[PDB]
């Protein structure tokens, strides 16, 4: 049953029909049983279905990395869990579509985060808004994926927003500063919102790091941003005839 | 004979951190500077500490004592440079 | 009746009374006002108007309709005005006949209409879909329109207008830019245009970029003008970049020899609009890779981090072609720089001969000769003077002309359609980018929506952007879906749920 599944795997259609009656045989057989009516499905068919699927993802992902850099072995990875949510939805009874998803990442993300990791970094500091959606999804599952890039992002635009705010020329230092700020803010909260889901673990990883870039003091000197803001308000709300509408300054 | 004087000429900057690399000397952190990389039976192998800052960058620390005497700014974000750590 | 009442009633009275002669002499006449209000109009009979526009001010219900009136009028209006334009002279007629237009209706709301901030409104109303005169089944070519405009005035030009004449003139222009609907379709097309003015020189001064890129920064908030700023603040520093590069090569130990000094214009790669759209792999000339390396070297001392990105298909420079009677001078593009290189070589040369010299793409290799055989400077010795595989030519000594100096220019300052429809696809990528930021954002509120509200209010949140398409947002729905974050609901697809 595994090798018509394992060729399925491998490119051909096996009948499906024919494969369908027989896993759910498995389990029709139990239907007059009280307790535990998949017991004889699991402990016939699912628990050497799981060792033969991560004997091969395994040994898939390892296939892999050798002729595919992060950039496009993510894109395949994806490609591979896509077939995973059509194969066991047609091969399988229902109760088994979380178990064969969940023990597929466990071999192809879940076994290889110190290459994921090790490529986190070059990603956001190269802003590939495409591959980096990839790294969010494949990370999301595995319970230790997440507070990874979640350093990374936090690390970046904490060397982002410093360059915006750096060299600021003092003939209109407030709104230089503050609109440097804003659009950090700004393209970092689209980016989010875009490509990482909108997640609430990556907006606490800005506002955290936003707060360092506002705080950021002089050496032997104090933070400049309190008096900074304060200038910018004086900026806009003073009677000024540099055009500044009423519905602009709101 | 063809001379080529002028060479008015366009090259984008970008930005190439990769991980744990030393960015001024180009090699990694936990080697020796490249002041270091050089005679390096004159060297200890030792004095190539790993600064910290507020920036949050890493270098041995032979380049940012080395860069100081040209300008007293990060390299990798346009701020002044600070010790937090050894 | 005022005077009437002011001599004889409670002052109390005085509003009812009046209020109540309105609603029997122009409130019960309403439709008798409203019969000649279309022609009071069209006629534009000014004190007329105002002695209507009077009573109808008073009236609950009687100035909205005028509204309308005048704003189908101001429409028909602009669109005469902007009709008859030619097809020389666009960009310029283009934004003075909206200013005509423009000025001549602030003239009138605000003399003769008592400056109602409604009537001002009714004229951006109307006048915003007369400058997006989108003809059906085309584009809009009003964003490339102003960008033309503002190019034509910012490059120094054989009329010369003075400098003191673009800041009011630019003044202007931001007026109609005011009314685009299309920003972001213009900041393309901009910035390309700031590029052929800046690495190029042909700009009519530095200051005045500045003060054009600053009245946009007051136009469109920052983060419109971002990125032109940091175009302007790498090519205002790359003066001081090429001295102090100049101090680098008297800091060695040694002297270096290599072509004049250099003025290298390090552009931001982040935020300019220049992409590496070619891949042909250019060699550097021998007598030029030096130069090159050591200024890459010296980046590494004085910056840190950078690697970067040699760009060649807009690399100028010049050439000494010492074989004639007397020296002559030419720009030449880096291209057709190294190209020039075998002829010191070797006279005699073949298409291939060029294959092992500059290993670049064998389109951008046609050109380089394509700009050469129409300016007579070659002679394509093969019959046929065409393309061809041998292409055997040499030095075409018969180009004897009395100009000293003279330029190589390939087409640059004019727009090729296939990039500016790359622009433009780009441009809808960009809307595309920005359109599913604000659907996830508003799913990120309250997670249940109707179509209709989701698509209504993300045209009022980029209505200072675009005017976004309802088949465009259809299509960032399905591509978070086959990202999975975005889940319409299976009970009802008007409702919208999260993942
Ligand atoms: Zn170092
Ligand atoms: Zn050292
Ligand atoms: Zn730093």
């Amino acid at each position: 049953l595994l090798r018509e599944i394992k060729n399925d795997r491998g490119g051909e259609d096996p009948n499906q029909k024919v494969i369908h009656g027989v896993i759910n045989s498995f389990v029709h057989v139990e239907q007059y049983k009280k307790k535990f009516p998949l017991k004889f499905y699991q402990e016939i068919f699912e628990s050497p279905f799981l060792t033969e699927t991560g004997e091969y993802y395994k040994q898939e992902a390892s296939n892999l990395l050798q002729e595919s850099n992060c950039s496009q072995y993510m894109e395949k990875v994806l490609g591979r869990l896509k077939d995973e949510e059509i194969r066991c939805r047609k091969y399988l009874h229902p109760s088994s579509y979380t178990k064969v998803i969940h023990e597929c990442q466990q071999r192809m993300v879940a076994d290889h985060l110190q290459f994921l990791h090790a490529e986190c970094h070059n990603i956001i500091r190269q802003e590939k808004k495409n591959d980096m959606a990839n790294m969010y999804v494949l990370l999301r599952a595995v319970s230790t994926g997440l507070p990874h890039m979640i350093q990374e992002l936090q690390n970046h635009i904490h060397d982002e927003g410093l360059r915006a705010t750096s060299n600021l020329t003092q003939e209109n230092m407030p709104t230089l500063f503050v609109e440097s700020v804003l659009e950090v803010h700004g393209k970092f909260v689209q980016l989010i919102n875009t490509v990482l889901n909108g997640d609430q673990h990556f907006m606490s990883a800005l506002d955290k790091a936003l707060t360092s870039v506002v705080n950021y003091r002089e050496p032997k000197s104090v933070c400049k941003a309190p008096e900074l803001l304060a200038k910018y308000c004086d900026n806009l709300l003073k009677k000024s005839a540099k055009g500044m509408t009423e519905n602009e300054v709101e | 004979r063809f001379e080529v004087k002028k060479w008015n000429a366009v090259a984008l900057w970008a930005w190439d951190i990769v991980v744990d690399n030393c960015a001024i000397c180009r090699n990694h952190i936990m080697d020796l500077c490249i002041e270091c990389q050089a005679n390096q039976a004159s060297a200890t192998s030792e004095e190539c500490t790993v600064a910290w800052g507020v920036c949050n960058h890493a270098f041995h620390f032979h380049c940012i004592s080395r860069w100081l005497k040209t300008r007293q700014v990060c390299p990798l974000d346009n701020r002044e440079w600070e010790f937090q750590k050894y | 009746e005022e005077i009437r009442c002011r001599k004889y009633l409670h002052p109390s009275s005085y509003t009812k009374v009046i209020h109540e002669c309105q609603q029997r002499m122009v409130a019960d006449h309403l439709q008798f006002l409203h019969a000649e209000c279309h022609n009071i109009i069209r006629q534009e009979k000014k004190n007329d108007m105002a002695n209507m526009y009077v009573l109808l001010r008073a009236v609950s219900t009687g100035l909205p309709h005028m509204i309308q009136e005048l704003q189908n009028h101001i429409h028909d209006e602009g669109l005469r005005a902007t009709s008859n334009l030619t097809q020389e002279n666009m960009p310029t007629l283009f934004v003075e006949s909206v200013l005509e237009v423009h000025g001549k209706f602030v003239q009138l709301i605000n003399t003769v209409l008592n400056g109602d901030q409604h009537f001002m409104s009714a004229l951006d109303k109307a006048l915003t879909s007369v400058v997006n005169y989108r003809e059906p089944k085309s584009v809009c070519k009003a964003p490339e329109l102003l960008a033309k405009y503002c190019d034509n005035l910012l490059k120094k030009s054989a009329k010369g207008m003075t400098e003191n004449e673009v800041e009011d003139r630019l003044t202007s222009f931001i007026t109609v830019f005011k009314y685009i609907d299309d920003k972001d379709v213009f900041q393309k097309f901009y910035a390309r245009m700031l590029a052929k003015r800046l690495i190029h020189g042909l700009s009519m001064s530095m200051d005045s970029e500045e003060a054009m890129i600053n009245k946009l920064k007051q136009a469109c908030g920052y983060e419109f003008t971002s990125k032109l700023h940091r175009m302007y603040t790498d090519m205002s520093v790359s003066a001081d970049l090429n001295n102090k590069f100049n101090n680098f090569i008297k800091n060695q130990d040694t002297v270096i020899d290599l072509g004049i000094s250099f003025q290298i214009y390090v552009l931001q790669a982040g935020a300019w609009p220049l992409t590496q759209a070619p891949s042909s792999t250019f060699a550097i000339p021998q007598e030029l890779e030096k130069s090159v390396q050591m200024f890459e070297l010296f980046y590494s001392q004085h910056f840190s981090g950078r690697k970067l990105t040699w760009l060649h298909y807009l690399c100028t420079g010049e050439v000494k072609m010492n074989y004639l009677g007397k020296p002559y001078v030419a720009m030449v593009t880096t291209y057709q720089m190294a190209v020039l290189l075998a002829f010191n070589n070797s006279e005699t040369v073949s298409y291939k001969e060029l294959q092992d010299s500059t290993q670049m793409n064998e389109k951008e290799l046609t050109k380089t000769i394509k700009s050469l055989l129409d300016v007579k400077m070659i002679n394509h010795d093969s019959e046929k003077e065409d393309i061809d595989a041998e292409s055997s030519f040499s030095l075409n000594m018969n180009f004897s002309s009395k100009r000293t100096k003279f330029k190589i220019t390939t087409s640059m300052q004019k727009d090729t359609p296939q990039e500016m429809e790359q622009t433009r696809s780009a441009v809808d990528e960009d809307r595309k980018m920005y359109l599913q930021a604000a659907i996830v954002r508003i799913m990120k509120a309250r997670k249940v929506l109707r179509h209709n509200a989701l698509i209504q209010e993300v045209i009022s949140q980029s209505r200072a952007r675009f005017n976004p398409s309802i088949s465009m947002i259809k299509k960032c729905i399905e591509v978070l879906i086959d990202k999975q974050y975005i889940e319409r609901s299976q009970a009802s697809a008007d409702e919208y749920s999260y993942v």
